[PDB]
């Protein structure tokens, strides 16, 4: 059972113990997403807007 | 009312375990996929058990061991047995195994002093007594199996010198608890022990269903316990509790203490029981060893009414209580 | 010193982080009013505890933070609470009606017309810096805020900050105390859409901090209040880190190289112990020991599963209070022969140790007691991944008859990014798999 | 979050202001719409329903609409009645003769654009209005014609906004005239599109309950009303007190409604109570819960267990454990799982708010969206048919311009209600 790195200061200390050793997107690209999804809502607006005036 | 489902409908003994629940007037049954149960009789390969425990209100439990499957797989249980420390040093109920891939040099240099000790030297896979002519068999076979020292000098029943294998039902409870119950079976060779070649297979390996002569001195080649037991008095005048049964408590309190940390539920969100099926063979020694550990065992049909009824007495009403015991106590 | 910047979004995210810097103000001596006498440099300075907190002439030590929510009513409590005075209110951000449980009225719908706003106010913070790490992002899987609005602000983060480490911290669903009936899906949406774009993530499951506080704190119906006071102190000991003198995690990127060598694998168990009463009359402080034992027992986990059932990648032990090297190995080597603790074979079985001297702070008034030793464990196991098979599951039983998914389409969002969320989530299921076993 | 309130026709408005008395009691104002009551509770959310005015006085944000002025002036002069707004009066003098077709297409186009500017007018004074409510009947002419072209119509200039309403089905047992159905036909084929939740109030299922439950051998409207104000208060509870939820209409709509169509929610109410008469033993949280999901205490006259639950929300009210509360609540879906669809987990909620209505110690308020709700639909298309088999009493409406044709859709679009509630109860 290996000790290391062991670093001690006034707060504290910090070490290892081994038991074993081993055996994106652009800004664009999200612009487009955002308005796509934006005009589809229009989209289903507008066709609420026409089955209402009918 | 408590609630269960049913997710493996091939099991003969959870069968006989729901109509027992049903009759109680007290248990309903769900549908398979319905969450709100408090008891799951599950399937046998990927049992969900990381959705277990997560219902507000709801006690659960289930008729499975998680990782159980390692006592139950013949690799893993010869891999459990060589590696674990509780084991490996006076593990004299083992045979000597080594675990094969069709893709052992361990497995020779047991061979290779057989080869120059001139003793007996016949292994089991389906058998053979030629190290190749299984290795062959090996790797067309495609899949992993154990091989396995073979017991030339098996314990023979009088008349008809024949070759027999115990099974012996243990139920382990939310609380590991172990519970042997006092009916095992011989599954017997109604054909007579053949050493001189293993060609002839049928008589070696007494599977109770392999033998598709049959039933000559016993009803479908099972032998229960008082007669076993008064065969053992009248023959070798000894007991099965003295020369037998002591070894097969000793051998499953060792293997079930053994994977005890790693698959009890003390502390855990949901509980688990599980029916394991242990099979022995004798030698003319009286001396017992370990085949097998079956996690999905089938009973003996003389036994599926007491036994099933145990089930429900000691692992659900338990957890589950309702509105001169059957099994024996292995303590730990 | 590298200053690092907290994101809380939406209710979970917000009323988690008042809990987490209540609790740093208690830790660091820091003043209802900002004000920390123990601060001698007046105006500035490069000190440990100002990677939390900037400071003003006047000496006011100042979180750098930002709270951002789609709906006035939960930061309005902050802006008349007992914590007004610590926050520049152009740190708190609100809309003034939320996406309504809705993953993609968050994300898309709200989340549009508010984001180029938030970033903005997060560059305040970011000029401040002279050397930044990155973020810690607080949220909710299952709101509509806290999943659809984080997952876009995390895409942004990437492309302003790109150079930046982003931790989370996120509250997944639990039927107890939860709010929607379709935090299912908008925990797969947000889990989707942000994998790669958070370095680490401690996911905190509100069943397991229930039911801690229920047995350890004979709490009958525990409240937000009872689990967020638990919660930041498993969220304190984590930072503390990076707010205190040591070795051990003093880094955001620390934490990926300790904890995270497989980068999709960034969800790492977190386990704390002891969680003792304020109310109880008589008790046995527990050892060093026996703390550390309690590590391993899933009833003391963030989130319930059984790591004897997978493999360890990395192990991190943070202790605070009474606590020598000498009695952390002795308890190791005890807990190691009575345990089921199997790494991966390409990972050393190791543990890595860091300890702060003074003991846990606590809430005056508060649940928990004053104990003489904590620790919280960080541990890498893929058992974690009985969460995901829950959440995949009850999306699967949902999605198959298309329920509620108009609510999301009629918001801009096409029915196949469900298949697509779900289809990485299937991935990340496989992952942990071949990993595990 | 600021709610718009509108009751139209004889019901809408009986009910309606039945609504407001009771509200109003809850949150202490009085008839002159001061406040003096004595909890601070009372008013952190009286913005939903309330405006305030010069000199501290609350004001409904209520229109009453009606084609006749009969039931109008009687709720001027009524217990409440000088609490409204008189500016949001809006009647018509020719009535609608209990015809649907003469409040959607004729007499009521005469009324409804002054309607829709009242509405304008209460929704400018709103910091960020939510949605709004309409109380009416489906049986008449007015609330059933009118109310359901004014939802059309506010859609319209409020397409993002939350629609809800609180209908009244009618019933051979409680019934002014023999075209009920052919209103409520109609009626319903406008709901489905254009409302996101509708609180079916059924006549036969308040008859009965006021008839063999309440013990009342003769009920009369008044006694019918009191069963929906305070289902009508209950319901509201979350909107109008704060709780851990922070509710509003469209996230009940969000979590009710599985399918944009499938949103008519059955209510009900524990204990059922008669006027004038009190309750003297409080009910066990266990007895609460137990009647709540009684078939004999909801306001749909539908078996619960001839369907299944989509989505079920509870409200309790009053002083209780919400421990024994979230037992009892788990109680009922454990014990009866087979009755909630096994393909929406957790689709049961439960909000607990502290004070409790008037007269009672502690209450509870069901809302079930339940595939049992099609008996209702069912109940009123065999009402229908056997009256349009034989075109009977369609003169009345194809003298206002309908086709025959109209009504041909509305019963098919009915019947396809009818059909997807089925598609669900067998999944
Ligand atoms: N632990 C904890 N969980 C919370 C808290 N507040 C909300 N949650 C959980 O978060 C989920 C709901 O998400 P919220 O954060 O409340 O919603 P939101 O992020 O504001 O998004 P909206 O839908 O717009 O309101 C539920 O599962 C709640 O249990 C909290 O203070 N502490
Ligand atoms: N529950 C209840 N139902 C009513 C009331 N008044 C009328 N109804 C029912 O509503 C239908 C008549 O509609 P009504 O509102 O009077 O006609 P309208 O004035 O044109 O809207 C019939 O089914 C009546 O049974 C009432 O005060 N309470
Ligand atoms: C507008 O009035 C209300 C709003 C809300 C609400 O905002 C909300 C949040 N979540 C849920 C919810 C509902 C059902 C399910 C299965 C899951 C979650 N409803 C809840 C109310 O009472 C429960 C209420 O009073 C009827
Ligand atoms: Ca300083
Ligand atoms: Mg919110
Ligand atoms: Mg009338």
């Amino acid at each position: 059972m290996e000790v290391i790195e062991l670093n001690k200061c006034t707060s504290g200390q910090s070490f290892e113990v081994i038991l074993k050793p081993p055996s994106d997107p652009s800004l664009e690209e999200i612009q487009k997403k955002l308005e796509a999804a934006e005009e589809r809502r229009k989209y289903q607006e507008a066709e609420l807007l026409k089955h209402l005036a009918e | 009312m408590y609630t269960f489902v049913v997710r493996d409908e091939n099991s003969s003994v959870y069968a006989e375990v729901s109509r027992l629940l049903l009759a109680t007037g007290q248990w309903k049954r769900l549908r398979k996929d319905n969450p709100r149960f408090n008891l799951m009789l599950g399937e046998r390969n990927r049992l969900p058990f990381g959705r277990l425990g997560h219902e507000p209100g709801l006690v659960q439990l289930v008729n499975y061991y998680r990782g159980a499957d390692k006592l139950c797989r013949k690799a893993s249980l010869v891999k459990l047995i060589k590696t674990s420390p509780e084991l490996s040093e006076s593990c004299t109920w083992f045979p000597e195994s080594y675990v094969i891939y069709p893709t052992r040099e361990v497995f020779l240099a047991a061979y290779n002093r057989r080869r120059e000790g001139r003793e007996g030297n016949v292994w089991i896979a389906l058998i053979s007594s030629e190290a190749s002519e299984l290795l062959d068999f090996i790797d067309e076979q495609g899949q992993v199996h154990v091989i396995q020292k073979y017991l030339e000098k098996p314990l023979l029943l009088e008349p008809g010198h024949r070759k027999f294998d115990i099974r012996s039902w243990v139920l382990v409870d939310h609380l590991y608890n172990i519970y042997l119950y006092r009916e095992g079976v011989l599954r017997t060779s109604s054909e007579p022990y053949n050493s001189a070649n293993f060609q002839d297979k049928t008589c070696h390996l007494t599977n109770h269903c392999i033998q598709k002569n049959y039933g000559r001195y016993e009803e479908g080649n099972e032998m229960f316990f008082e007669e076993f037991n008064q065969y053992l008095m009248d023959a070798l005048n000894t007991t099965l509790e003295n020369s037998i049964l002591l070894q097969i408590k000793h051998i499953i309190r060792s293997c079930l203490m053994c994977i005890e940390p790693a698959i009890s539920t003390k502390h855990l969100h949901y509980q688990s029981f599980q029916l394991f099926g242990f099979d022995f063979m004798v030698d003319e020694e009286l001396k017992v060893w370990l085949i097998e550990v079956n996690g999905a065992p089938a009973c003996a049909q003389k036994l599926y009414a007491e036994l099933c009824q145990g089930i429900v007495d000691v692992a659900i009403s338990s957890v589950f209580p309702l509105a001169t015991s059957i099994f024996i106590k292995l303590h730990h | 010193m590298r200053e690092c910047i907290s994101i809380h979004v939406g209710q979970a995210g917000v009323q988690i982080g008042n809990a987490c810097w209540e609790l740093y103000c208690l830790e660091h001596g820091i003043q209802p009013d900002g004000q920390m006498p123990s601060d001698k440099t007046i105006g500035g300075g490069d000190d440990s505890f100002n990677t939390f907190f900037s400071e003003t002439g006047a000496g006011k030590h100042v979180p750098r933070a930002v709270f951002v929510d789609l709906e006035p009513t939960v930061i309005d409590e902050v802006r008349t609470g007992t914590y007004r005075q610590l926050f520049h209110p152009e740190q708190l951000i609100t809309g003034k009606e939320d996406a309504a449980n809705n993953y993609a009225r968050g994300h898309y719908t709200i989340g549009k017309e508010i984001i180029d706003l938030v970033l903005d106010r997060i560059r305040k913070l970011a000029d401040q810096c002279t050397g930044l790490q990155g973020f810690l992002v607080f949220h909710s899987f299952g709101g509509g805020t806290g999943s659809g609005f984080t997952s876009l602000l995390m895409e942004r983060l990437s492309v302003d900050y790109g150079k930046k480490s982003k931790l989370e911290f996120s509250i997944y669903p639990a039927p107890q105390v939860s709010t929607a009936v379709v935090e299912p899906y908008n925990s797969i949406l947000t889990t989707h859409t942000t994998l790669e774009h958070s370095d680490c993530a401690f996911m905190v499951d509100n069943e397991a901090i229930y039911d801690i506080c229920r047995r350890n704190l004979d709490i009958e119906r525990p409240t937000y209040t009872n689990l967020n006071r638990l919660i930041s102190q498993i969220v304190s000991s984590i930072t503390a880190s990076l707010r205190f003198d040591g070795a051990l995690n003093v880094d955001l990127t620390e934490f990926q190289t300790n904890l995270v060598p497989y980068p999709r694998i960034h969800f790492p168990l977190a386990t704390y112990a002891p969680v003792i009463s304020a109310e109880k009359a008589y008790h046995e402080q527990l050892s060093v020991a026996e703390i550390t034992n309690a590590c391993f027992e899933p009833a003391n986990q963030m989130v319930k599963c059984d790591p004897r059932h997978g493999k360890y990648m990395a192990c991190c032990l943070l202790y605070r209070g009474d606590v020598v090297p000498k009695d952390v190995n002795a308890a190791i080597a005890t807990i190691k022969t009575k345990r089921s603790i199997q790494f991966v074979d390409w990972c050393p079985t190791g543990f890595k140790v860091g300890i702060n001297y003074q003991p846990p702070t606590v809430v005056p008034g508060g649940d928990l007691a004053k104990v003489q030793r904590a620790v919280c464990m960080l541990s890498n196991t893929t058992a974690i991944a009985e969460a995901w098979a829950r959440l995949d599951h009850k999306f699967d039983l949902m999605y198959a008859k298309r329920a509620f998914v108009h609510w999301y389409v009629g918001e801009g969002m096409e029915e196949g990014e469900f298949s697509e969320a779900r289809e990485d989530m299937a991935a990340l299921e496989k992952d942990y798999e071949e990993v595990g076993v | 979050r600021e709610i718009v309130h509108i009751q139209a026709g004889q019901c809408g408005n009986q009910i309606g202001a039945k609504f407001w008395e009771v509200i109003s009691d809850e949150h202490g104002i009085d008839p002159t719409g001061s406040y003096h009551g004595d909890s601070d509770l009372q008013l952190e959310r009286i913005n939903v329903y309330y405006n305030e005015a010069t000199g501290n006085k609350y004001v409904p944000r209520a229109i009453l609409v009606d084609l006749e002025p009969g039931t109008m002036d009687s709720v001027r002069s009524g217990p409440f009645g000088q609490i409204f707004r008189p500016d949001n009066f809006v009647f018509g003098q020719s009535g609608a003769g209990n015809n649907w077709a003469k409040g959607h297409y004729t007499e009521g186009a005469e009324l409804v654009d002054s309607v829709l500017d009242v509405v304008r007018k209460e929704s400018e004074s709103c910091d960020c209005l939510q949605g709004f409510q309409l109380t009416h009947s489906l049986g008449g002419g007015t609330g059933s014609g009118m109310g359901t072209l004014l939802i059309s119509k506010i859609r319209e200039e409020y397409p993002d906004r939350i629609m809800n309403t609180f209908s009244v089905m009618p019933s051979p047992k409680v019934s002014d005239t023999v075209v009920e159905p052919y209103n409520a036909t109609l009626s319903v084929h406008q709901l489905v599109e254009n409302t996101d939740e509708t609180y079916c109030i059924d006549n036969e299922a308040l008859y009965d309950i006021c008839f063999r439950t309440l013990k009342l051998t003769t009920p009369t409207y008044g006694d019918l009303n009191h069963l929906v104000s305070a289902t009508m208060s209950g319901v509201t509870t979350c909107l109008r007190f704060p709780g851990q939820l922070n509710a509003d209409l469209r996230k009940l709509a969000v979590n009710m409604v599985p399918f944009p169509r499938l949103h008519f929610f059955m209510p009900g109410f524990a204990p059922l109570t008669s006027r004038g008469s009190q309750q003297y033993r409080a009910l066990t949280v266990p007895e609460l819960t137990q009647q709540m999901f009684d078939s004999k205490n909801m306001m749909a006259a539908c078996d619960p267990r001839h369907g299944r639950y989509l989505t079920v929300a509870a409200i309790f009210r009053g002083r209780m454990s919400m421990k024994e509360v979230d037992e009892q609540m788990l109680n009922v879906q454990n014990k009866n799982s087979s009755y909630f669809v096994e393909w929406i987990p957790n689709n049961v909620k439960t909000a607990v708010c502290d004070i409790p209505p008037r007269g009672l110690k502690m209450s509870a308020t069901f809302i079930g969206n339940s595939t049992a709700i099609q008996e209702l639909f069912k109940r009123i298309s065999e009402q229908f048919t056997a009256m349009f088999r034989r075109k009977a009493f369609l003169h009345w409406y194809t003298g206002e311009g309908m086709d025959e044709m109209e009504f041909t859709e509305a019963e098919s679009n009915m019947n396809d209600l009818v059909s997807e509630y089925q598609q669900y109860q067998d999944a």
